[PDB]
């Protein structure tokens, strides 16, 4: 994941606001930035 | 103005057309499919998202 | 231990690094064409 | 308000100010750095058989000491009938004297503001949120029709516009007619909507410092010299002291009964 | 001709009048702030500009109208001081050891002035009159003078030592300077870094205004010690945070407004009028 791509998070609710959304206009929103920092993972050889 | 507001903005008989403002938590979780090669077992296939 | 250094990015192997998720807080705003009252349901869960 | 109506040639009436003095109570608000030069504590005692002397009863007076102006400023209860603030002046302190000026001297009605569900515009030019607590941070982010940040997003509390910090009281006054998302540190600090209406005739403010710097109309424009906000030079408490006690007719006289009719009860000393 | 003058104007006091001459030639009037650029550095923001024009939307200025302007300081902004722009409020922060310099970019912009030059090194110069001044501008002004006798000889100053001038205004960058009027004088500075004019004040420019945005009221922009007037002009307020300022200053614009007058706006952006 570096500069040139994209993420893409999809997100629905069981409020009123998804309830029979089919059709949407004047659509936007503000969500404050995230920082995702990778973990290690072992790769387990047979030997070594 | 609420922070949850169910506001309307036209009504019709059988239509109406909402506009809804929500704060909402976006808690997501990143995906890997760690596929890894035949033969001795040194080799990895891939590791994709 | 090994050759391939110094180069950026996020890789798959473990972005999670243990977090349970990764939580960003948001707001958003829409307009959207529902029925006039709000006892219908679109049909949500799925077979496949 | 029915109408009263009076003659024009009706003799004045006899001088009031004995009457007032046996039904009415005085109360001096006083910063703690007052009674530390004083270097004494027969003085409260002494001060009343003083204002004896000029005609009110030894009852009559109530010295209120509190530690200073900021630390006053935070809900103060003027539990009296005629209130004195003797305000010590220092620099850098001109915004926060003015604010304790202004909300003291005008009336307000306040309302509970609940930051945390509805986002709140400010009805005209007599509206303002005044927010007081231990330490007061109020961040404001202006609002669309939409509810979409403008200079700020409404989500993050960084890119908000921080209008006062650390401040244990603000008067806030934003644009008129634009809701707002406010940030204050719920725990600590509480916001009201509060409308101006007349002033407050009960209270009167001596600045003890510097220059005439009080502004207690928020309009840039106006800055009315009003007759309850009195000034003195000082060096010794003791003379300002005196000086209040010998000219206390005058500064009672500046001052008048107050009139309107509250729905907050609080504790008062009246006689 | 003229704008009839010289023949006089009647009206009714006991009639409202209806019918208005409407005349325009503008997009609409343009409000126009003047901030320092610690305003900016507190501040920490950069779309704030667009902030303060969707405030103004608000209150009912179109988009095209409001512009912000950035001054070091203001002993900075007094060289050469431009206003080019409508309706022109000034924001100051007091702070001491400049009242005079404030109270003296206060005099200069809240005036009309017409200026002449002075070419200072061939002859020597007076004063007129009350309103008769010296405005000097420039990087580094250093005004010394020396009165000189009915028979053109220095009174306290030999005219040719210039060590024995007097110093009226020390490295600044604007200076008025006010001396006895009807003495000759010879003027000594500087005149790569600094240019001199013999400027009168004519009525007072009604268009900008000030607003103090530090402390005590200090501002005399009428030279004379008797007269300390506090013109409509003169705002102030009490500030620690510049988002208060200026949103005091959006929330109560209409009222500054009404209190400035824009029929008073020259050509030029220049601060005075130059008539050689
Ligand atoms: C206005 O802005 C401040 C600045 O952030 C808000 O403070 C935030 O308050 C929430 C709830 O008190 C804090 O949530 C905490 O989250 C941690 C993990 O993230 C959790 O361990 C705690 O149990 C709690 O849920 C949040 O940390 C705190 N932000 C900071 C930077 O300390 C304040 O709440 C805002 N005003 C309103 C009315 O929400
Ligand atoms: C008011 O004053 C006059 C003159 O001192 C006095 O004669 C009169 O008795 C006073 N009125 C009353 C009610 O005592
Ligand atoms: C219209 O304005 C003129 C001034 O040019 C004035 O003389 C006249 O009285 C005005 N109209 C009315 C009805 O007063
Ligand atoms: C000002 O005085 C200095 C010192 O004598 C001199 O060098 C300079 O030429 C004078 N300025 C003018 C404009 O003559
Ligand atoms: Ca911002
Ligand atoms: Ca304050
Ligand atoms: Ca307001
Ligand atoms: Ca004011
Ligand atoms: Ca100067
Ligand atoms: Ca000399
Ligand atoms: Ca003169
Ligand atoms: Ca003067």
């Amino acid at each position: 994941i570096k500069e040139n791509s994209y993420v893409y998070v999809d997100y629905w609710d069981d409020s009123k606001a998804f309830r029979n959304i089919v059709y949407v206009r004047s659509l936007a929103a503000n969500l404050n930035s995230v920082r995702c920092t990778g973990g290690s993972y072992h790769f387990s050889l047979p030997v070594g | 103005a609420q922070v949850d507001e169910d506001i309307i903005v036209s009504k019709t008989s059988l239509w109406k057309e909402m506009q809804y403002n929500r704060d909402i938590i976006i808690r997501f979780k990143f995906g890997n499919s760690i596929v890894k090669m035949g033969g001795l077992g040194y080799k990895w296939s891939e590791i994709s998202y | 231990r090994t050759r391939t250094v110094n180069l950026y990015g996020l890789p798959a192997a473990n972005p999670n690094n243990g977090n349970e998720y990764y939580e960003i807080s948001g707001r958003f705003s829409l307009i959207s064409l529902v029925p006039t009252n709000d006892d219908y349901q679109t049909p949500i869960m799925n077979s496949v | 308000n029915i109408p009263i109506t009076g003659s024009m040639d009706t003799v004045y009436s006899n001088s009031t100010r004995e009457e007032v003095f046996l039904t009415s109570t005085l109360c001096l608000y006083y910063p703690t750095e007052a009674s530390t030069q004083i270097s004494d504590g027969e003085w409260k005692d002494s001060l009343s058989q003083m204002f004896l002397i000029k005609g009110w009863p030894t009852g009559s007076v109530y010295f209120k000491e509190y530690s200073n102006i900021v630390d006053f400023s935070v809900d103060p209860q003027l539990y009296c009938d005629y209130n004195l603030v003797l305000m010590k002046y220092d620099q850098s302190l001109e915004l926060d004297m003015s604010e304790l000026a202004d909300l003291i001297l005008n009336e307000w009605l306040c309302n509970p503001m609940d930051i945390t569900l509805y986002y709140y515009q400010q009805s005209g030019e007599s509206n303002k949120w005044i927010s007081m607590g231990s330490s007061c941070t109020v961040k404001v982010c202006p609002l669309n029709t939409q509810t979409l940040g403008i200079g700020c997003q409404t989500t993050n509390v960084d890119s908000f516009e921080t209008v006062a910090e650390n401040e244990k009281l603000a008067i806030v006054d934003v644009v008129d007619g634009i809701n707002h998302k406010i940030n204050l540190t719920t725990t600590t600090c509480t916001i009201r909507n509060c409308k101006k209406l007349g002033p407050r005739e009960n209270v009167a403010v001596i600045q003890v410092g510097g220059a005439n710097i009080l502004d207690i109309t928020a309009d840039p424009t106006t800055n009315p010299q009003i007759e309850r906000m009195m000034r003195v030079n000082w060096k010794r408490w003791w003379q300002v002291f005196y000086t209040i006690v010998d000219y206390i007719n005058q500064i009672v006289q500046v001052m008048s009964k107050r009139s309107r009719s509250l729905n907050s009860a609080a504790f008062y000393y009246r006689v």
